[PDB]
DNA sequence: GGTCGGCGCCCGAACAGGGACTG
DNA sequence: CAGTCCCTGTTCGGGCGCCG
């Protein structure tokens, strides 16, 4: 076997395992007319050699239709040898996005055939790639192979690939330093703003360069003209946009079909602005069963209708110029959903997307648009390497309020108002100082762990008072439940003073949505009110009314 | 032509193996360059997929500073070679540097590159440049030299750089030198001019070896945070709610406080507004809590095997109140800054710069750098931390949320 | 078909760590 | 006192989408 140009990499298995002995799947009799035309052509080309007695292993072997062709590709369940081989470190990090690419004057897309083919594999670990092809008669012995390239299936392939492809490329770029090369694993995208005839000239360098190495650029994949397929979108010189998406219309929705309608919903908001799943993700939620059918719901339905109107008209993003700045803009959508835009020049967005997280039990507005800017700054430095401006709905003064007297540290980068509503807020306002004028309640809540039982209520200075009898609670929702009782009972101003503080901290928090119901009739009782002074005591002091209500709701 | 220190990993554990975070464009062609040039050096080499392992790798400017700065996060690695760097090849901790009137520090990363890595070691260095848009994949290298920000990499060079110290501490005996991670700790009673003069005595000292910049301190102005008292001419019953309640969190950490006279005072169901006359039972007690807030607390020592911890609280308005204790309510030492770098508009700008506070004050005073307890959320600091770092070593860290309860380290 | 690696989303179950009450 | 549980947050396993 003559030796590849390219340099091989030393490849373990992991201490104390031995290669894989797997029996080999029962083929169909196309499949098998498929392999052995591919596996004499590979042999023949030096990709795989025949074993005999003397190698003790054997793993599955298939092949699957290649899209829009009539070749094969042969793939290998390397599922047991996966196991036992060493650990990989990935260098594919992510996945290009075309609002990341800048405009050139000419560009050249080619893609390189059987790419795992003309990269060698490690001599020492050629033994362990050992499969058995089945003949088309059950009594024949059948042909024994051992891959001498980089098999389909086995984990370290991919990486090995990567890696072998930008040492290839590193001779080529560094003599061409105003190239740009795209390469996502054989897929080449070549762009460049010299004229197009020096162009085409450096294409067929690279071209020949590739071939120096074993790697073979067929002009049956090559790309000259406008619009170009690259990573499942249509590069035009002005716009791209994402290749053709298709959603079932199902009659009957099972659970799977969900999970196939929810992935090409996120996969088009990317470019399609007001894309929501919400309400069809509530339909994942507490089940079991793929194949198990579930109803559409009367705001799934509604949801997806307009999902799909919004998917009939055409969108399409630009390209990045570093010249102009980069702008996010976010909208609040629905409750919990977040919606946004990255663009430089108003209405041509780069790429569009969504947030709509839940973290936490209680939660404000102010909340998730920090997680959303958040999410959108570290999504734009992965594609432009830098942080965007934003244009935030929510003013000014409503955020400094909130940044400088939250306990927690938080920070939003440059930023500006854009009134468009809805607009974020705070919905009420704790004072820091006592309320002159304002009946001050003392609350205080207690149960039982066995029984389950407890009491809630108050004592205030006008002599005021009130106890409620609990059932099926605990001692944190009685706490709760003595703050909303004092909400209920008083004027548009009231001084509370508690010794809870697991009910103090959600309170102090400005919460406006809670996964409580309690919580969230506490919120509303504090929309309603004018002014609003919490206070802490220390429990079994003898505080006030705090120790006459502690013992008002000891049973 | 050096022959290598052999360095293992503590038994029972393996490499790094932390993906890389995303990095901005100044910091990627940063870092492309210096590792470009690193690699024309042969400190590094580039490295393939075969290598598991993996280590973070951004870039810094330190304060006052032009130049990028390469930093690898090294806090894995550190954590899994902690038995090299303490029981072997330990440095001891003066206990005089502290006591200094000025301390300056000094970047002496560039002397590690001189001494060549243990070749089976290696593979523990590894570390992976990202691309912008992912337009190539990941650029991998690992260090053929001592690594920067790595704690076997001053231990290594210990006996290199003590016998490179000889002649400058035999001229200069009363002068107080410690080395900890990429930085030279040098102390002086001296006056500030022949003080920085010594410390360029130094550094033509150091040129002459195959070795810049300095950061002043002064521990002797260093200042505690204690615990007061408001003193009020007029009290109302939510001002000795709150001072009981204060006093009672305070009783924590000094057993002498009381509360029962004051809480005597707090018995009806007072108006909160409603001035409240403080009885003579009651003035004593507060004057007698003052009088024990003055006072250290009882056996409180720092020991040496026992990790530091460091808590933050955000007091506003560009207040930021520290607490350092190995064991809960026994404060090592406590303290408070205000208007640091991005007061009054940058919460994250100032935590970072709190930290580095903090830490750098640890090391001068006991050599170790403390776990801190952040009030921040972790994606929120995880976002924008690395924007702020001006230093070459980084702490661990973890993430709270307390609410504020009795306001118990700012009035 | 039920191969691999990457990145993204959604969900629930398992993990985990603090706070107030109890033998 | 240690030992629960009530509550809350985080991590991970697994499905889909998308790319080669
Ligand atoms: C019209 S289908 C695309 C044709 C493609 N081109 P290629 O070989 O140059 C480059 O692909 C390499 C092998 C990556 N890779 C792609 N798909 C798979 C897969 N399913 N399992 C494992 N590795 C895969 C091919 O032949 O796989
Ligand atoms: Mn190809
Ligand atoms: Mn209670």
């Amino acid at each position: 076997v003559p030796i590849s140009p390219i340099e091989t990499v030393p490849v373990k298995l992991k201490p104390g395992m031995d290669g894989p002995k797997v029996k080999q799947w029962p083929l169909t009799e196309e499949k098998i007319k498929a392999l052995v035309e591919i596996c004499t052509e590979m042999e023949k080309e030096g990709k795989i050699s025949k074993i005999g007695p003397e190698n003790p292993y054997n793993t599955p072997v298939f092949a699957i239709k290649k899209k829009d062709s009539t070749k094969w590709r042969k793939l290998v369940d390397f599922r047991e040898l996966n196991k036992r081989t060493q650990d990989f470190w990935e260098v594919q990090l992510g996945i290009p996005h075309p609002a990341g690419l800048k405009k050139k004057k000419s560009v050249t897309v080619l893609d390189v055939g059987d790419a795992y083919f003309s990269v060698p594999l490690d001599e020492d670990f050629r033994k362990y790639t050992a499969f058995t092809i089945p003949s088309i008669n059950n009594e024949t012995p059948g042909i024994r192979y051992q891959y001498n390239v980089l098999p389909q299936g086995w984990k370290g392939s991919p990486a090995i690939f990567q890696s072998s492809m930008t040492k290839i490329l590193e001779p080529f770029k560094k003599q061409n330093p105003d190239i740009v090369i795209y390469q996502y694993m054989d897929d080449l995208y070549v762009g460049s703003d010299l004229e197009i005839g020096q162009h085409r000239t450096k294409i067929e360098e690279l071209r020949q360069h590739l071939l120096r190495w074993g790697l073979t650029t067929p002009d049956k994949k090559h790309q000259k003209e406008p619009p170009f397929l690259w990573m499942g979108y249509e590069l035009h010189p002005d716009k791209w946009t994402v290749q053709p998406i298709v959603l079932p219309e199902k009659d009957s929705w099972t659970v799977n079909d969900i999970c196939k309608l929810v992935g090409k919903l996120n996969w088009a908001s990317q470019i399609y602005p007001g894309i929501k799943v919400r309400q069809l993700s509530k339909l994942l939620r507490g089940t079991k069963a793929l194949t198990e059918v579930i109803p559409l719901t009367e705001e799934a339905e509604l949801e997806l209708a307009e999902n799909r109107e919004i998917l009939k008209e055409p969108v399409h993003g630009v390209y990045y110029d570093p010249s102009k700045d980069l702008i996010a803009e976010i909208q609040k959508q629905g409750q919990g959903q977040w919606t946004y835009q990255i663009y430089q020049e108003p209405f041509k967005n780069l790429k569009t997307g969504k947030y709509a997280r839940m973290r936490g039990a209680h939660t404000n507005d102010v909340k998730q648009l920090t997680e959303a800017v958040q999410k959108i700054t570290t999504e734009s430095i992965v594609i432009w390497g830098k942080t965007p401006k934003f244009k935030l709905p929510i003013q000014k003064e409503t955020w400094e309020t909130w940044w400088t007297e939250y306990w927690q540290a938080t920070w939003i980068p440059e930023w500006e108002f854009v009134n468009t509503p809805p607009l974020v807020k705070l919905w009420y306002q704790l004072e820091k100082e006592p309320i002159v004028g304002a009946e001050t309640f003392y609350v205080d809540g207690a149960a039982n762990r066995e029984t389950k039982l407890g009491k809630a209520g108050y004592v205030t200075n006008k002599g005021r008072q009130k106890v409620v009898p609990l059932t099926n609670t605990t001692n944190q929702k009685t706490e709760l439940q003595a703050i909303y009782l004092a909400l209920q009972d008083s004027g548009l101003e009231v001084n509370i003073v508690t010794n809870s503080q697991y009910a103090l901290g959600i309170i102090q928090a400005q919460p406006d949505k809670s996964e409580s119901e309690l919580v969230n009739q506490i919120i509303e009782q504090l929309i309603k009110k004018e002014k609003v002074y919490l206070a802490w005591v220390p429990a079994h002091k003898g505080i006030g009314g705090n120790e006459q209500v502690d013992k008002l709701v000891s049973a | 032509p050096i022959e290598t220190v052999p360095v293992k990993l503590k038994p029972g554990m393996d490499g790094p193996k932390v993906k890389q975070w995303p990095l901005t464009e100044e910091k990627i062609k940063a870092l492309v360059e210096i590792c470009t040039e690193m690699e024309k050096e042969g400190k590094i080499s580039k490295i393939g997929p075969e290598n598991p392992y993996n280590t973070p790798v951004f870039a810094i400017k330190k304060k006052d500073s032009t130049k990028w700065r390469k930093l690898v996060d090294f806090r894995e690695l550190n954590k899994r070679t902690q038995d090299f760097w303490e029981v072997q090849l330990g440095i001891p901790h003066p206990a005089g540097l502290k006591k200094k009137k000025s301390v300056t520090v000094l970047d002496v990363g560039d002397a590690y590159f001189s001494v060549p890595l243990d070749e089976d070691f290696r593979k523990y260095t590894a570390f992976t440049i990202p691309s912008i848009n992912n337009e190539t994949p990941g650029i991998r290298y690992q260090y053929n030299v001592l690594p920067q920000g790595w704690k076997g990499s001053p231990a290594i060079f210990q006996s290199s750089m003590t016998k490179i110290l000889e002649p400058f501490k035999k001229q200069n005996p009363d002068i107080v030198i410690y080395q900890y991670m990429d930085d030279l700790y040098v102390g002086s009673d001296l006056e500030i001019g022949q003080h920085r003069t010594k410390i360029e005595e130094l550094r033509q000292h150091l040129l002459r070896w195959g070795l810049w910049m300095g950061y002043e301190l002064h521990p002797d102005k260093w200042t505690v945070q204690p615990i007061v008292l408001p003193e009020k001419d007029s009290w109302t019953v939510n001002d000795i709610q709150k001072l009981v309640g204060k006093l009672n969190w305070a009783s924590q950490i000094y057993p002498g406080i009381k509360v029962r006279q004051l809480s005597k005072l707090l018995r009806g169901t007072k108006a909160l507004t409603e001035v409240i006359p403080l009885t003579e039972e009651a003035e004593l007690e507060l004057a007698e809590n003052r009088e024990i807030l003055k006072e250290p607390v009882h056996g409180v020592y720092y020991d040496p095997s026992k990790d530091l911890i460091a808590e933050i609280q955000k007091q506003g308005q560009g207040q930021w109140t520290y607490q350092i204790y190995q064991e809960p309510f026994k404060n090592l030492k406590t303290g408070k800054y205000a208007r640091m770098r991005g007061a009054h508009t940058n919460d994250v700008k100032q935590l970072t710069e709190a930290v580095q506070k903090i830490t750098t004050e640890s090391i001068v005073i006991w050599g170790k750098t403390p776990k801190f307890k952040l009030p921040i959320q972790k994606e929120t600091w995880e976002t924008w931390w690395t924007e702020y770092w001006q230093a070459t070593w980084i702490p661990e860290w973890e993430f709270v949320n307390t609410p504020p309860l009795v306001k118990l380290w700012y009035q």
